[PDB]
RNA sequence: GGUGCAUGGUUGUCGUCAGCUCGUGUCGUGAGAUGUUGGGUUAAGUCCCGCAACGAGCGCAACCCUUAUCGUUAGUUACA
RNA sequence: GGCGAAGGCGAAAACUUAGGCCAUUACUGACGCUUAGGCUUGAAAGUGUGGGGAGCAAAUAGGAUUAGAUACCCUAGUAGUCCACACCGUAAACGAUAGAUACUAGCUGUCGGGGCGAUCCCCUCGGUAGUGAAGUUAACACAUUAAGUAUCUCGCCUGG
RNA sequence: AUUGGGCGUAAAGCAAGCGCAGGCGGAUUGAAAAGUCUGGUGUUAAAGGCAGCUGCUUAACAGUUGUAUGCAUUGGAAAC
C-alpha cells in the first residue's frame, strides 16, 4: 500500500575494534480499514531494513471495527509510564494529533480523534501505548453480550 | 462404546506437592498422602472431547506429527505407534523455528531427501571414508529428522505428551492459530493449552494406556480397526 | 596486505596471458611493454570494447593475435572502418615486418567476465550514478545467469571527503585455502572530478575439481 | 472453530 | 612545487594467532542477547552429545610445490 | 534466634516491673487512625564534676619504605574507651519502603499457644524467612511482612 | 499534578514513640435543616463575550433580541 516510516535511529554497536554500524528503522502497515501492524529493524543498509520491517508488521497483523471515523468512549493507552488519553470527537473534524500519532491514526483508518500523549516522547512509547489504547476498546455488541439485554438501549 | 474405567488402573500420582491452583477444578476433594486424585467423570468427557477433534482432524485427512523427550519408555512407545499409524515423530529435543518457521528447517529436510537420493543412486560410486563420513551424516540427520520426513505444508494438528517439559513446543504452537492437545498433568498452564486431558503422565503405566488409546482414536482414518477401548483383555506392563 | 587472487590462480589454473618467450635481455622489455601498449589501448581507448583478455604470442618476427571481446559490433562493425585503421595503427606501433592476422570469436554469454563488470560499474561511476543501483545490477547480471561466489569492493569517494561508506559485499561461494577455487577479478580505475574510485571485482567461475592439469 | 470440513 | 590531515594502488602491524559476521526464527518497550552461549580434542569456531535454535560466509587444514621410499619411460653431454 | 517504639538487649541471680501473644463463649460500648505544635529516649565522639588507666589506642616521639613519609608496620605513649550528674539530638539512626484498616496465586523452612497428643506430624490464631502467578514499577526488581489495586493523616520533592 | 504527579535504588519518609486541637471514622430508629435539587420576585449594571437579525457595497464595526456565571428568598424533595 503506502506505509509511511516514522523513525529512523541511526545507532551502532561498540565492540573491539570500534563501532559497527547497524541503523534501525520503525514502520507501521495498515490498509485503512483496521488492520494494524508495526515493525522494528536494524540494519546497514536502509531499504533491506525497509522490507525486513514491513515483513515483520505484515506478520504482526489486526484489525479494529469501525465507529464512523471516531472512538465512541475514552480509552487511555498505559505503556511504561508513557500514557496517551484519546478523547471523543464529533462526527467529523479532521485530523489531531503528533507526526507519529497521526500516521497511526489516518494509516487505521479513524478520521476524527482527540489524541495527546503524556510522559516521554520515544516513538515506540507511544506506538505501544496507542496500541493499547485502541485494543482496550469493545463494542457495544460486546457489553450487549455480557449483559442480558444483548441491543442498543 | 468407550471411556472404560476398569483397567485403568493407575491414573493419579504427581511429584511431591507442586500443584497449582489453575488445575484446581480437577482436584474436588482434600488428599492427605501428598498425591493428587482426578475425577473420572471429567477425564471421560476430556477423553470424548479428544476423540471427537481427533477425529474430525482424521476426516480432514492432513498431517499429524509426534514429540517426546522424557523417560525412553515414551520414546519407544510412541517410536512404536509411529510403525502403528503413519505418522512423523521426534526421538529427541525438540528443535526450535520447526513450527514458528518452516523454511530454515524445510530446506534440511530437502537436503536430507537429496542425501536420501544420492544413497540410492550410490552404490559404488564413492571412497571408504567418504561412505562412512556420508552415512554418520545420514545417521545426525535422521537422529532429528528421521520421523518428520512426511511434511511438505505446515502440519494441522500434533498432540503434547508432556506440557511440562516441551513448554517450547506449546509455546511455539500457541503463537500460531493452529491447535494441539495436551495430555494435561496437573500444575500446568491451562491457558496455553486448548484441548486439556487431566491424567497422569509423569509415571508410564499411565501414559502408556493414554498413548495406546489415542492411537486407537487417529487410526481409524486407515480404515484399519482399534485395537483397545472396545477389547477386554488387559494392557502390558513391565518395568524394573 | 592481503594476496591477489587473480595472480595466485595463475600458472596452475589457466591458460597463459602471453605463453611466448625469445632470447632473454636483449629485446625482452621492448616487447613485453609493445605488447602492453595493445592491452591499455583495448583496455582504455574504446570503452565499448568489453574485452575480456588479452593473448599475444611473439615469436621472431611472426606474432598471432589473440583477441577475445564481449561487443564485437565496434571492431568489425559496418562498412570494415575500425579493423582498417586499428590494425594500420598497431602496425605502426609495433613495427612493418610482421603480420597481425587477428582472430574475433564470443565467448559463452561472459557474466562471468569480471572485466566487462568493471567496466560498467565505470560507466556508472562517470554518469554519477549511485554505488548502490550499480552494484545491485551488475549483481543480478551475474547471478541470474547463473555463477558462483562474487564480491565486490570499491575505495574512495562517495561524492564527498571524510570516507564513511566503503564496504565489501560477498554473496557466494568463494574459499581462498585451495587453488582448485578458479575465479575472474577485475580491478579498475574510476574517474571523477573528486578523485580517483579504485573498484575491485572477484567473480568465481566455479570449481574445476578433477582436473589436475594446466593446459 | 471447529467446523474446518 | 606541494599537502597520505583528500585518494587509488600496494605494504607494515596485532598474526599463519584465531576469531569476526550474516540469513531465517525467538526473549527483551530498548539497547542487545541470540548461532558463537557447557563439556570432551589438537593448531584451530577441528569435530561431536547438547542448548529457542537451524544454516551460511570468511579462518586453517585437503588437493599446490619441494624433500626424504620404491615400479616404470628414457642410459646422454651423468653411468664406464 | 527471640524480644525492644528506635538504638539495642547474651555469665549467675533477687527486686521493682514494661510491652505482647493465644481462647477470650465475660464486661463497657465508637472511646478507633493521624496528629503540624508539646514532650519521651537517642550509636559513637566531645564537653564540665569523683574512681581508674589492667588492655586498647587518636594525637606526639623513635626505627625502616620510596626523591617524599605528618599515612602503610613495630616500640611505647595522649586523653577517652566503663561506673554516677548535667549535657549536647547528629548517623548509610537501612527494609534507603511514613504510620494504620482490606483483599489477592501458590510452594518450602522456621518460633509460641489450643486441643490432638511419645518426639513424628493435622489444623487454628500470630510473628519471623526464602521461593515464586496475574499485576505493578523505566529497569533492578515487589509481593500475603507489596513497590498491586484501594483509602485515610502528618511530613518531603520541585536542578545541581 | 484537586480536576491531571510522586517520595525503595533518579529529588524526596522527619531516627523513632507518647501523643491536644484539626481532618476523618461500625449499623439502626425518629425529628431534621448546612450543604444537594426543584420557584420567582432584587439583582447579577450597560457595554464586553455566545448565538440570531438590522446597516454602511459583505466583511471591520455599530445597534438590536435573548443568552449566563453569586448571593437573599419563601414552599418542599430525605439517601449522603
Amino acid at each position: 500500500f503506502e506505509e509511511r516510516i516514522v523513525k529512523l535511529k541511526r545507532i551502532s554497536k561498540t565492540t573491539k575494534g570500534g563501532r559497527n554500524m547497524r541503523f534501525s528503522v520503525l514502520v507501521v502497515v495498515g490498509n485503512r480499514k483496521g488492520k494494524i501492524g508495526y515493525g522494528i529493524a536494524k540494519a546497514l543498509e536502509v531499504p533491506n531494513a525497509i522490507k525486513k520491517a514491513i515483513k515483520a508488521a505484515h506478520n504482526s497483523l489486526h484489525t479494529i471495527e469501525i465507529h464512523k471515523g471516531s472512538i465512541y468512549h475514552e480509552v487511555i493507552g498505559r505503556s511504561g509510564a508513557s500514557r496517551v488519553l484519546l478523547k471523543p470527537a464529533p462526527q467529523g473534524t479532521g485530523i489531531i494529533a503528533g507526526g507519529a500519532i497521526r500516521a497511526i491514526i489516518e494509516l487505521a483508518g479513524y478520521s476524527d480523534i482527540y489524541t495527546k500523549n503524556l510522559g516521554r516522547n520515544t516513538p515506540i512509547n507511544m506506538i505501544h501505548a496507542t496500541m493499547d489504547g485502541i485494543l482496550k476498546q469493545l463494542s457495544p455488541r460486546r457489553v450487549a453480550i455480557l449483559r442480558n439485554k444483548n441491543l442498543n438501549e | 462404546s468407550l471411556a472404560k474405567l476398569g483397567e485403568m488402573r493407575t491414573h493419579v500420582g504427581m511429584v511431591k506437592r507442586y500443584w497449582n491452583p489453575k488445575m484446581g477444578f480437577f482436584i474436588e476433594p482434600e488428599r492427605k498422602h501428598n498425591n493428587d486424585h482426578f475425577v473420572l467423570e471429567l477425564q471421560r468427557q476430556s477423553l470424548q472431547t479428544a476423540y471427537n477433534y481427533v477425529k474430525e482432524v482424521a476426516q480432514n485427512n492432513g498431517q499429524i506429527l509426534f514429540v517426546g523427550t522424557k523417560n525412553d519408555y515414551v520414546k519407544k512407545l510412541v517410536n512404536n505407534i509411529a510403525k502403528r499409524v503413519d505418522v512423523a515423530f521426534i526421538t529427541q529435543r525438540w528443535l526450535g523455528g520447526t513450527l514458528t518457521n518452516f523454511k530454515t528447517l524445510s530446506i534440511s529436510i530437502n537436503k536430507l531427501n537429496k542425501l536420501v537420493e544420492k544413497q540410492a543412486e550410490n552404490a559404488a560410486d564413492l571412497t571408504k571414508k567418504e561412505n562412512l563420513m556420508l552415512s554418520r551424516e545420514i545417521e545426525r540427520l535422521e537422529k532429528f529428522f528421521g520421523g518428520v520426513k512426511s511434511l511438505k505444508r505446515l502440519p494441522n494438528l500434533l498432540i503434547v505428551d508432556d506440557p511440562v517439559y516441551e513448554k517450547n513446543a506449546v509455546a511455539e504452537a500457541n503463537i500460531l492459530r493452529i491447535p494441539v492437545v495436551a495430555l494435561c498433568n496437573t500444575n500446568t498452564n491451562p491457558e496455553l493449552v486448548d484441548f486439556i486431558i487431566p491424567a497422569n503422565n509423569h509415571q508410564p503405566q499411565s501414559t502408556c494406556l493414554l498413548m495406546n488409546l489415542l492411537a486407537d482414536a487417529v487410526a481409524e482414518a486407515k480404515a484399519m480397526p482399534t485395537m483397545f477401548a472396545y477389547k477386554p483383555d488387559e494392557e502390558i506392563q513391565i518395568e524394573i | 596486505q592481503k594476496v591477489n587472487s587473480n595472480g595466485l590462480r595463475f600458472g596452475i589454473n589457466k591458460n597463459w596471458i602471453s605463453r611466448w618467450t625469445a632470447n632473454s635481455h636483449a629485446q625482452t622489455a621492448k616487447w613485453l611493454i609493445e605488447d602492453e601498449k595493445i592491452r591499455n589501448l583495448f583496455f582504455v581507448n574504446y570503452r565499448n570494447a568489453q574485452v575480456s583478455n588479452v593473448e599475444i604470442e611473439r615469436t621472431q618476427a611472426t606474432v598471432d593475435v589473440f583477441v577475445y571481446a564481449a561487443q564485437p559490433a565496434f571492431l568489425i562493425g559496418s562498412e570494415n572502418k575500425n579493423i582498417q585503421k586499428i590494425t594500420k595503427q598497431i602496425k605502426q606501433i609495433i613495427g612493418r615486418t610482421t603480420n597481425l592476422d587477428l582472430t574475433i570469436n564470443e565467448i559463452g554469454s561472459p557474466m562471468l567476465s569480471a572485466r566487462i563488470i568493471a567496466r560498467d560499474l565505470a560507466n556508472a561511476i562517470e554518469a554519477r550514478v549511485p554505488l548502490r543501483t550499480a552494484m545491485r545490477q551488475s549483481l543480478i547480471k551475474v547471478l541470474k545467469a547463473g555463477a558462483n561466489g562474487i564480491k565486490v569492493l570499491v575505495s574512495g569517494r562517495l561524492n564527498g571527503a571524510e570516507i564513511a561508506r566503503d564496504k565489501m559485499y560477498i554473496e557466494g561461494n568463494m574459499p581462498l585455502s585451495t587453488l582448485r577455487a578458479d575465479i575472474d577479478y577485475a580491478l579498475e580505475k574510476a574517474q571523477t572530478t573528486y578523485g580517483v574510485i579504485g573498484v575491485k571485482v572477484w567473480i568465481n567461475r566455479g570449481m574445476i575439481y578433477t582436473k589436475g592439469l594446466n593446459r | 472453530m471447529g467446523n474446518f470440513d
